[PDB]
């Protein structure tokens, strides 16, 4: 890993009991907010709306 | 020798496992979990856990010491 | 070989600079031994004295054996040359290096090696002399040498027993001596040292 | 005269079984015991047997040695016919990996002062789960040599290494203060046979017949699951061909189990019906 | 050997050297496995006389390595 | 050793190989012409 890769505010994995940074995990996204994102678009369409 | 390997897999997939929440799929056969103990770990997914069925924020069972998403 | 001694020294120097561990140190020692084997030129060893001095314990044995391999095929100045080059590890390594210098073609120095192995006090010197005698008598199947090596094997000490067994094999090479097979197999089945095994 | 990285501790099957039994017979306590054996020449620690120690209350330390107990049992076993010195000591670290704490280092230092070739053995009953026996053997390093810089343990052979030291031990000083030792097991053929006798199947078990009702029920369960897997397999293969696996693998597993179970039971039935008359 | 006979010193040296996994000092045995790749001309007196051989190839395929 | 199948001497000088330069090793080069027959010096064995 590189310091320019571990620029601040990025989740990183640490080896147990030694705490040796060894990966760049994807940026933190809170659970119960990650699922607040439409992954399967509903089936409604503007053609289903009248007036 | 390939036998005893399925056996060791089914044995590491033991009874006293600890429940946790699978937060995100970092990469193939590895992911971030949060153990109900209250701490988050970056653990390794076992094979054959239906990555399709392994959706975000799902309920998983982890090895009691390796914390692997068994 | 001495005429066409077109070796390379600065590659070895680069490895030496890169060494940090004792394993890598002895590795460079043996690599230099190989590179100068049959060349009789010990420039690198005679230059990097402090490097050799860093060698400790069996590393000294290996370094002296490396000197022997470098002087492989050089039988005119033997005995006196090894005396000039000069602990128990040093003496054992010197005997082993002399044996290596006197390769399969042994002959005259067989009696020498036999006498020193007989009147060798320390087990390390015994091990080195046994390996050297095995080298010298390899294929000769001399009964006196075999008997002395069997006596040196009939103890309980890994360092002596390993060399004793290897030398017994070298001396009895190919002879298929049924007595030797019986003796060695029995001692293997009865002993209690994995290294002797 | 420096110990080389070829010394190896040959733990007997009896010693290992006793150690692990005691660990699980007193978890979560730090159980302790001596190790009766015989150093062979310089590179072997042949641990013939181990030595349970009464729970001394004060955890694990030199204060728990109980010299009177140690000596009296030493003499008494010698009378029984077990004349070996006290080669090292074993003590468990339940759950907390394998390594030495401060008190462990102190006790090992006392043992080395008594005889500077003993060992400290660590066994973890909780993490020695089925199929994994996490045991370790350790000996201390000398501050004078460490400061001098000479490596704590000579390396004359490719043995001794070949093992990945645990990061737990690295943190707890796997090399700063002490060093690990390779563990070999002296599995005699007779002991191996007597262990096999544990799960060795009796001829009754070999020649018996599985219950026919349960057999038919299991056959139906597996056949119906195989039917569903066949439907899925067709769907997968048809879509693959049109566009241009797990169903196939599961189908293979199910067919294999069906074939083996059915053939086994049929052959056993014939063996029985024309052996018992 | 150059004629076809198995070279007993060479095989012995190779085997013992391969048996270094258990003992480093044996590593020197491989020394016995080196055969000088020399074609040496000698005459009646057995004193190596000054002679010149000729080889038909480029001076690159069998030359010493670059000094680096 | 690969460079032995192709190896000879120039214009068949005073020295002629006993056996062709393919076996290699040591060859007793037979001599035809009589001359000074200069030898090769025994270089010292130190490097
Ligand atoms: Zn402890």
């Amino acid at each position: 890993i590189d310091i320019n890769d571990v620029t601040p505010n990025c989740r990183v994995a640490l080896r147990n009991d030694s705490y040796t940074l060894h990966k760049i995990l994807p940026n933190k996204v809170d659970p119960l907010v990650s699922l607040m994102m439409v992954e399967k678009v509903p089936d409604s369409t503007y053609e289903m709306i009248g007036g | 020798e390939f036998l005893h390997a399925q056996e060791e897999v089914k044995r590491i997939q033991s009874i006293p496992l600890v429940i946790g929440q699978f937060l995100e799929a970092v990469d193939q056969n590895t992911a971030i979990v949060g153990s109900t103990t209250g701490s988050n770990y970056y653990v390794r997914i076992l094979s054959t856990i239906d990555r399709e069925l392994l959706k975000p924020n799902a309920s998983v069972a982890l090895h009691k010491h390796s914390n692997a998403l068994v | 070989l001495i005429r066409n001694n077109n070796t390379d020294l600065m590659i070895l120097k680069n490895t030496k600079d890169a060494v940090r561990n004792s394993v890598c140190h002895t590795a460079t020692v043996i690599a230099n031994s190989f590179m100068h084997c049959g060349t009789t030129s010990d420039q690198f060893l005679r230059d990097n004295l402090e490097w050799l001095a860093r060698a400790t314990n069996w590393a000294k044995f290996t370094a002296t054996a490396s000197l022997g391999v470098i002087h492989k095929g050089h039988e005119k100045e033997a005995l006196q040359l090894m005396a000039t080059y000069l602990s128990a590890y040093q003496e054992g390594g010197g005997l082993y290096a002399l044996g290596l210098i006197h390769a399969n073609h042994g002959g005259d120095i067989i009696d020498y090696l036999l006498n020193q192995l007989k009147n060798a006090s320390n087990d390390i010197v015994r091990h080195g002399g046994s390996l050297g005698l095995g080298l010298a008598a390899m294929g000769t199947a001399r009964q006196d040498v075999y008997d002395l090596l069997k006596t040196n094997l009939y103890q309980d000490d890994a360092v002596t027993g390993e060399a004793a067994g290897l030398a017994l094999g070298l001396v009895m090479l190919g002879s298929k001596n049924a007595q030797a097979i019986e003796d060695m197999v029995g001692y293997a089945q009865e002993t209690q040292h994995e290294k002797i095994l | 005269p420096a110990v080389d990285t070829a010394e190896q501790v040959y733990i007997s099957s009896l010693a290992l079984l006793k150690m692990l039994k005691h660990g699980r017979a007193g978890v979560p306590m730090e159980v302790m015991g001596l190790m009766l054996g015989e150093f062979v020449d310089d590179y072997t620690v042949r641990v013939i047997d181990v030595f349970a120690m009464p729970q001394s209350g004060t955890g694990v330390s030199v204060e728990a040695v109980d010299p009177v107990f140690q000596a009296k049992m030493l003499d008494m076993l010698k009378q029984t016919g077990r004349p070996e010195m006290v080669v090292g000591w074993y003590h468990s670290h339940p759950g907390f990996g394998c390594w030495l704490s401060g008190v462990d280092i102190n006790t090992q230092q006392s043992f080395e002062a008594l005889s500077e070739r003993a060992v400290a053995v660590v066994v973890d009953p909780i993490q020695s789960v089925k199929g994994k026996v996490v045991i370790d053997a350790f000996r201390l390093i000398n501050a004078n040599m460490m400061v001098l810089g000479h490596e704590p343990r000579q390396t004359t052979s490719n043995l001794g290494h070949l093992n990945k030291p645990s990061i737990q031990a690295l943190i707890h000083g796997l090399n700063r203060h002490y060093y690990s030792i390779t563990i070999n097991y002296r599995k005699n053929e007779l002991e191996q046979k007597m262990l096999l006798n544990l799960h060795k199947k009796s001829w009754m078990e070999g020649l018996t017949l599985q219950d026919y009702s349960e057999h038919c029920k299991h056959n139906e369960s597996v056949v119906k699951e195989m039917l569903e897997l066949a439907k899925n397999y067709n769907k997968a293969v048809e879509e693959e061909d049109k566009m241009t696996q797990d169903p196939k693998r599961h189908l293979e597993e199910h067919v294999d189990v069906l074939m083996t179970s059915n053939i086994v039971q049929c052959l056993a039935a014939m063996l029985d019906t024309v052996v018992f008359k | 050997s150059r004629t076809g006979h198995t070279h007993m010193p060479s095989v012995v040296g190779v085997l013992v050297f391969t048996q270094f996994w258990f003992w480093f000092p044996l590593s020197h045995f491989l020394s016995l496995a080196y055969t000088p790749t020399c074609v040496i001309g000698l005459n009646k007196d057995l004193k190596m006389p000054k002679v010149q051989y000729k080889s038909n190839c480029k001076p690159s395929t069998f030359a010493y390595p670059a000094p680096l | 050793p690969a460079q032995l199948k192709v190896l000879t001497m120039p214009e068949t000088c005073r020295y002629q190989p006993f056996k062709p330069l393919s076996i290699g090793g040591i060859i007793i080069l037979k001599d035809t012409s009589e001359d000074i027959e200069e030898l090769v010096e025994p270089v010292a064995a130190h490097g």
